[PDB]
């Protein structure tokens, strides 16, 4: 009531009632800043609730012990935890908060991490060293949120307070249930006001953007934060993606015993897989009845094509015949007292026999609800765990088996009886080939190969200028730079003018450390490595390469598993767990390195790599003979990245969040962000499981079932796998399903196998598929909610975040999450209406001067957020399938412009002037008012700006351009070849677009990419705030000149496309009937089908599409100059300051000159692009079959297109499938109606824009 | 790479695209031989050092014999409707007497 | 619980009756008893809009609830009248199972 | 569309393709476990005569 | 006309000649695979002339 | 089903679209025969059954 | 003809949708 | 009031819109 006092217009305002109108948006944008943490206590107090929702909560959460007995001191001074309860137990505890604590100067009631402690522990006393390493980490703990926490719940109860609401299509009201009704408000109700308690102040934590403040009452512990981001996790979801209640009242109760635990994030991972393991690893287990997809692999074994070949019925055969699960998960249950929950779980998937909607519904929602909170430990729990781990080999390669030295690289025997010799014919025979080709002596592919790891995010050169000063050389520091020592542009640039053999030392050097949280898992540490290591490693990236792509060609997401999920082809997940740990210089790398520096011998024989001469090292190969033996370039690359193998990474670790804590120490673990890391591992994975098949196998099995089985499987045709994991797909012979007691003992000889030489097979064998973490069963795709929570964002460093633009970028991402993710539409949108409406004003605080701040409601619809109502027109009426951007708007503004033309003289705006679009109307005196303009161009204007540029001397700023484009461009040629490319478009074709991408932009490019994390703090973002308030202040009088070179253009939709897909059969987790518009528009259009990453390779013209610069921009630049005019030797000096041999460029700009482009790629003229809404949508078909042109009243003369310039056909291609996809309901065939132009009109201002990009 | 540096001729980048202008066709058609030429062969240099070796090859006869890939046939056995696959045997018909 | 709702959802979606009937038809016995421009009749659903819309001037189409059920009624027409889900069953029926 | 439009695998051979594709059909034996049912219906109908 | 005429001649022609493999077949292995499959059957074949 | 999974012959109608992509066709005439198979071909629910 | 113009008249009784015109509304 | 096909353009009397 005292909500709907203020939100009187605005709630039923977003529910499709009235329309939506800038009047009651910047009204209740008002209310959305005007709050205090009070003003939303007496709301959830206000709601009364029906007691489904209630439920006993322990008293065991308020009343914790104290922290001291948790830490202690190492014998090197470094504070880690005590363990209780397993090695796994290294976390963050849940206690005793109010005690380390200092209050607030002007908030009495909040407060801080006293300043005491930390002046005692910056002296080095134990105890406030201890006590400053758990205050630090229970606010980073407390820190990991988007946005403030209440304001996520308020925009909750400002949508969700309408009520049930009206399906356009189904003509009825939705059964979600209301607001009143659920666990999870109750429970944050309930606990916020049990930890207020008598105090006024009623938050239990204030979030500053820097740290969290807290609340000094005596109950309060550090498990709250993130529970608290849990249960508005959990209230949020079941209003929008339709849960039952019993599912969430099981997921609050996991979250209370999680609570009730002695570590919050420990309980979290260790029951990480209770909801997956009852529901969707122990699915159906006997039924009758269903449908599933009936999908063909189409047969070269290496392009992934396929075919829906139909639907087709289920029997009682294709019940799941994998091995049992209850016996563990009640073990696991048991373990932790939740032997309730998994009692309950098992019992209501006991019920289901029928493969429908209602059963994957039911998957999805018990998915969704385990916690989505990121866990979190300090990085020396990182480092001083993750990294003592180390592979044990039972079988290891015997003594006997190498030869003598060669330089300080082993031979593997020929006669050799390990398993390592298939390993070391395959590295061999890939090196060979390799090394044979003329490709990898190309200057541009070695210049693609510099230019590929020199990246902005590039660190830890931290001690390699220490230790290259000593050795004593002379490096340039460059004083007087903007940029940061710490990148890998700097670092290269210090680099760029000395020999191999005096940096040839600077390869033992140690790396910095980076850290990124994750979803349920241990926080992920990232690693750079500098600048000759990554330059040494060469030959082992490319030699992984050309595994991956040419010898066994695994794969370089979701119709693979939806063919290896279908019922009769079974399917054995293979994870590989310390997969990073598990490949060391015992097995793997010297085996590795031996065959890559044996098999470059022959066609790379005297001939120097970059940068890298020839040398020498002495042999003893064959156990008579000693000599020495003359060495190539990436023989002698191999020698020196040997010495660095076989002695192990030593790691700097530097953390913020505990003082005292800095070490180096030695590990063998391989590192995660290399130049070679992901080919590796799957040229590693492909390689072994050959093996295994063709050899291992078969010497250890006597049974003929299981034999057969292994002859038929190959990694070529069952077997794909990406980084570490993959999944190995069991096709289904004539008789049906394979036997499942032959395929269990195949896994524990996997296992067993994997058991010999170091790695350790994590196999799980279900009747599901997990691939890239995406889990299909019977061939339908379902979305993980609990992967992508809304509250929740990774913060690694302790440092301050962004400022305001960039919180309000992140929820187009949120909204965008939820349309890839099955969502009723009817309370996700609202809610998103709610939220962005929430976001949009900030009251600056600049000195003596009050500004406000807000974006208008159209731009949040230029940038993807559909309407619900458009000045009379039908509630609930535009799909989230729209473009967004001008496309999107051109399209439901077009559909609607009749009765949008009508309401303008409602409220009269009438002029004499008749325009073709809107006639009677004018339109600058209703949306100049309206805003329409000024947040369309509102919109436009860029986020998130900043320029430093702390006036560069321009000796020392050209002396680094110069060393960047001497380190990336060393040969010659290449130079030559640019300035000509320069010289000739300069000549001819400068001057219609003034704006080159040239090689050249590459060293300024990169100069500034040093400084776009420079983070300067106050005069651009008072400049961002003025360019806001001008372009505010502004009254423009159109749109842009493409919207206003669309509007001309008209169409016409009828006789409803035919169905691509079954209506009954269950293809996705969360659309079905229930789902109007997304389920009706997928059966409309059908699914994907192809693999989509090889289709936007084919679209591109680069040769391969590698320049470390935008190949986007160069294919619109030549598409440009092609539609324009601009003689051909244009497009050859356009393609010559990318860098071509004069005569491949003058071929391909012939070429394209003539050759008919396809649809997709014409968008570049035009800067259109495909919204990634429809990359799960099949659009191919539709573009080719059912946005044609000439429509069927037969000639209108504005429909003729002249045999030149007949892009236009492909542009108007996504104008009417564009206006196809915005309509709710099924996809319409749409024929063109008139242009009002014509051809040529519309081609003369098209290229009247494109003299002005 | 040893007669890399002892013969005169070096490509001229030029001579194909600046043929196929003397001849020409209506923009009404979606067929064109001229972008057919220009899309089923690629100079780029990378031709010119296999010519090399082709031509080193006269001299080992006895111990390796040059063939040509498999790659270059049309994959299909071709089609005489198809300009594609007639541009396809026009190319193998003047590279199989070297 | 949740199949009830689905259930719900599936005939709504599927369910106009436009249910084929055989008999002569009659003037008395029509779908369209009395269309709202002109009355008249003309037996089926999808000829009922088509003469509901028909009326309205091509430039005046404005999406409404009844131009998206136009396209729903349509749609599930041409899906209901393929063959291969007009004879189908998911399940046994005790004489197809023995 | 699949009179039209049909392949065989590029390298195949017939014998090894039957060979491989017909051996789990006579794996089972199903087919046996009929005639005694047959024996039974006929049994029924000459003594319910 | 002319133009339409002689390219709906040639796209006859050409689909008279596509390279398809269903009528070969259809000829020649699936009669095999038939004779296979049939005494494997739960229900026998049942044919009139 | 059973067929489906003995037959080595496979559906693959790209193959009547790669042939489809050699008949000339000029933009100016209104109609396609060419384009008129690629929509009609494909079937109904798209099933091959 | 086209007949519908700006009228008075909103709130239909099902569906709680108010809108543009009478002629609109029926 | 009606109003035009082309331009959308509403207006009041019937001789008017032709
Ligand atoms: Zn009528
Ligand atoms: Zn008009």
């Amino acid at each position: 009531s005292m909500i709907l006092t203020q939100f009187g217009p605005f709630i039923e305002s977003i529910s499709g009632i009235t329309d939506q109108s800038n009047d009651v948006f910047e009204n209740a944008a008002k209310a959305f800043s005007m709050f205090t943490r009070s003003d939303v206590y007496k709301a959830l107090d206000e709601i009364p609730f029906s007691e489904d929702a209630m439920l006993p909560i322990p008293p065991t959460i308020y009343t914790k012990p104290s922290h001291d007995s948790y830490y202690y001191i190492d014998a090197l001074n470094r504070v880690r935890r005590k363990t209780y309860q397993g090695p796994d137990d290294v976390y963050v505890p849940n206690c005793s908060i109010v005690e380390l604590l200092e209050p607030h100067e002007t908030l009495t009631s909040y407060g801080r991490l006293s300043e005491a402690i930390e002046n005692r522990a910056k002296d080095g006393d134990s105890q406030a060293r201890i006590a400053t390493t758990y205050g630090r980490i229970a606010e980073s703990q407390a820190r990991q949120i988007k946005a403030p926490l209440e304001k996520f719940v308020l925009a909750l109860l400002v949508a969700e307070a309408g009520g049930s609401l009206y399906d356009p299509v189904l003509q009825k009201y939705d059964e979600i249930p209301g607001l009143s009704h659920n666990c999870p408000l109750w429970c944050f109700r309930e606990i916020c006001r049990h930890i207020s308690g008598p105090l006024p102040d009623r938050a239990p934590y204030l979030y500053l953007s820097a740290g969290v403040f807290w609340l000094m009452s005596p109950r309060m512990t550090s498990a709250i934060p993130p529970l608290l981001s849990d249960l508005v996790n959990l209230a949020i979801l079941q209003q929008t993606a339709g849960l039952d209640p019993s599912l969430v009242r099981l997921g609050v109760q996991i979250c209370l015993h999680a609570a009730a635990s002695s570590s919050y994030a420990w309980f979290i991972l260790k029951t990480k897989s209770i909801f997956p393991q009852n529901t969707l690893h122990s699915m159906y287990e006997s039924l009758e009845g269903g449908y599933c997809p009936n999908l063909e692999w189409l047969e070269p074994r290496s392009d992934y094509k396929f075919m829906y070949m139909g639907a087709m019925p289920l029997s009682t055969k294709y019940a799941r015949s994998a091995p049992s699960n209850d016996k563990k998960a009640r073990e696991l249950g048991e373990k932790y007292g939740l032997s309730s929950v998994v009692s309950e779980l098992r019992r209501r998937t006991k019920t289901y026999s029928k493969h429908d909607f209602t059963s994957v519904r039911y998957i999805r929602d018990a998915m969704a609800c385990t916690s989505g909170i990121f866990l979190v430990r300090t990085p020396t729990e990182t480092v001083l765990q993750e990294y003592t781990q180390s592979p044990e080999i039972k079988v290891p390669i015997p003594q006997k088996d190498w030869t003598g030295p060669i330089g300080e690289i082993r031979i593997l025997k020929d006669t050799t009886s390990s398993i390592a010799r298939y390993l070391y014919r395959t590295w061999y025979l890939a090196a060979a080939r390799m090394a044979a080709q003329p490709r990898t002596w190309d200057p541009l592919f070695q210049a693609i190969m510099r230019s590929q790891y020199v990246t902005a995010r590039g660190g830890s050169g931290a001690t390699l200028r220490e230790s290259l000063y000593a050795i004593n050389v002379s490096l340039p520091d460059f004083k007087g730079l903007p940029v940061k020592a710490a990148t890998k542009i700097f670092q290269a640039a210090q680099l760029a003018n000395l020999p191999f053999s005096h940096t040839s030392v600077a390869i033992l050097a140690d790396t910095s450390m980076g850290l990124r949280n994750q979803v349920q898992r241990r926080p992920r540490s990232i690693m750079p490595l500098n600048v000759p290591q990554q330059q040494v490693s060469a030959p082992h990236t490319l030699t992984a390469d050309y595994i991956n792509y040419h010898m066994n060609l695994s794969t370089t997401v979701i119709p693979l598993g939806v063919y290896a999920s279908s019922p009769p082809n079974q399917s054995i997940n293979i994870d590989i767990s310390a997969c990073d740990a598990s490949i060391t210089w015992d097995f793997f790398l010297s085996v590795i390195m031996a065959a890559i520096h044996e098999g470059v011998a022959s066609s790379s024989i005297g001939k120097p790599f970059m940068g890298v001469p020839a040398s020498i090292v002495n042999d003893e190969s064959v156990v008579g003979v000693r000599a020495a033996r003359p060495i190539s370039g990436m023989q002698n690359m191999i020698q020196h990245l040997s010495k660095l193998y076989k002695r192990g990474f030593s790691y700097r670790v530097n953390d913020s969040f505990s003082p005292g804590n800095d070490f180096t120490h030695m590990t063998t673990t391989f590192p995660s962000g290399s130049t070679a890391t992901s080919t590796e591992h799957t040229a590693n994975n492909s390689t072994m499981m050959e093996t295994f098949l063709t050899v291992w196998g078969p010497e250890h099995t006597d049974d003929p079932d299981v034999l057969r089985l292994m002859k038929s499987l190959t990694i070529q045709r069952n077997y794909v796998c990406q980084g570490d994991d993959g999944l190995m797909i069991i096709d289904g012979n004539t008789a049906g399903k394979v036997n499942s007691e032959t395929i269990q003992k195949m896994l524990e000889l996997i296992s067993k196998y994997g058991e010999e030489f170091g790695w350790k097979y994590d196999i799980a064998y279900d009747g599901t598929a997990e691939y890239l973490k995406l889990y299909f069963i019977f061939g339908c795709r379902i979305p993980n909610l609990s992967r992508h929570p809304i509250v929740g964002k990774e913060r690694a460093n302790s440092s301050a975040e962004e400022p305001w633009p960039a919180i309000l970028d992140q929820i187009m991402g949120i909204f965008f999450n939820g349309v890839h993710d099955g969502l009723q539409w009817q309370r996700w949108i609202r809610y998103s209406w709610a939220l962005c409406c929430a976001f949009s004003r900030q009251r600056t605080m600049t000195g003596e001067s009050v500004g406000y701040l807000q974006y208008p409601m159209w731009s949040f619809v230029y940038w993807g957020l559909p309407l619900v109502k458009v000045f009379g027109s039908d509630p609930w009426i535009f799909s989230w399938y729209m473009p967004t951007g001008d496309l999107g708007m051109y399209s439901w503004i077009s559909l609607i412009r009749p009765l949008m033309t009508r309401w303008m003289v409602a409220n009269g705006y009438v002029t004499d002037k008749c325009s073709p679009v809107f006639g009677n109307a004018d339109y600058r005196k209703c949306f100049n008012e309206l805003k329409l303009y000024q947040g369309y161009y509102m919109a436009q204007l860029p986020r998130n700006p900043k320029k430093s540029g702390r006036a560069a001397p321009r000796e020392v700023r050209e002396q680094f351009t110069q060393a960047l484009s001497d380190y990336l461009m060393q040969n010659p040629e290449l130079k030559s070849r640019v300035l000509r490319g320069r010289s000739e478009w300069e000549k001819y074709g400068a001057g219609i677009i003034h704006n080159p991408p040239s090689l050249f932009d590459v060293p300024h490019k990169w100069y500034q990419g040093a400084q776009e994390a420079a983070t300067a703090t106050r005069e651009e973002l008072a400049e961002m705030d003025e360019t806001l308030m001008r372009a505010r202040k502004h009254s423009y009088s159109s749109f842009s000149k493409l919207l206003e070179a669309y509007l001309l253009v008209k169409w016409r939709m009828c006789e409803a496309r035919e169905p691509s897909v079954d209506l009954r059969l269950p293809l996705c987790a969360g659309i079905d009937p229930l789902n109007s518009d997304p389920f009706l528009k997928m059966v409309s259009v059908g699914p994907m089908l192809q693999s989509t990453r090889k289709y936007f390779a084919q679209t591109l013209f680069m040769a391969k599409t590698v320049s470390g610069l935008d190949v986007n921009a160069i294919d619109s630049a030549l598409l440009r100059l092609r539609t324009l005019g601009a003689d051909k030797k244009a497009l050859t000096a356009q393609l010559l300051m990318v860098g071509l041999q004069e005569s491949e460029a003058d071929a391909l700009a012939g070429k394209i000159m003539l050759q008919d482009v396809n649809t997709v790629q014409l968008a570049r003229v035009v800067n259109l692009a495909v919204p990634d809404t429809w990359m799960s949508l099949d659009f191919d078909t539709m573009f080719k079959h059912h946005v044609k042109l000439l429509p069927k009243d037969g000639r209108h003369l504005n429909t003729d297109i002249p045999p030149r310039m007949g892009w236009l056909r492909a542009i108007l291609r996504f104008l009417g499938a564009g206006m196809a996809m915005t309509a709710t309901g099924v996809a319409v065939d749409i024929y063109l109606e008139d242009i009002h132009g014509g051809g040529r009109s519309l081609g003369q201002r098209f290229m009247t824009w494109m003299r002005q990009e | 790479v040893l007669l890399q540096r002892i013969s005169p001729l070096q490509i001229d980048p030029t001579i194909i695209s600046n043929t196929m202008s003397t001849v020409s066709e209506s923009t009404t058609q979606t067929l064109s031989p001229a972008s057919s030429i220009l899309g089923k062969l690629r100079p780029s240099n990378s031709d010119f050092s296999s010519f090399r070796v082709a031509l080193a090859g006269w001299l080992y006869n006895g111990v390796v014999t040059t063939v040509i890939d498999d790659s270059s046939y049309p994959k299909d056995g071709g089609s005489v409707t198809s300009l594609e696959n007639l541009w396809d045997f026009f190319i193998l018909a003047l590279a199989l007497p070297l | 619980p949740m199949s009830t709702r689905i259930a719900e959802a599936t005939s709504a979606i599927v369910s106009k009756h436009p249910a084929r009937v055989g008999l002569p038809p009659t003037a008395s016995s029509g779908h369209g008893y009395q269309c709202h421009v002109c009355s008249a009749v003309l037996f089926s659903p999808l000829d009922l809009d088509a003469h509901v819309a028909s009326h309205g001037l091509h430039g005046n189409m404005t999406l409404t609830s009844s131009e998206i059920q136009r396209h729903i009624t349509e749609f599930i027409s041409s899906w209901q009248n393929h063959p291969i889900v007009q004879v189908s069953a998911d399940v046994e029926n005790r004489k197809t199972a023995q | 569309v699949a009179l039209l439009s049909g392949k065989y695998p590029p390298d195949l051979v017939t014998n090894v393709w039957y060979a491989d594709a017909i051996y789990p059909m006579y794996a089972d034996t199903e087919v046996f476990s009929n005639l005694q049912r047959d024996v039974i219906t006929c049994e029924a109908v000459q003594t319910l005569v | 006309t002319q133009s339409l005429v002689s390219s709906m001649r040639g796209t006859l022609g050409k689909l008279k000649l596509i390279k398809s493999m269903t009528p070969m077949y259809l000829q020649q292995l699936a009669p095999v695979e038939l004779a296979v499959i049939a005494p494997m059957l739960p229900f026998p074949p049942f044919q009139v002339p």
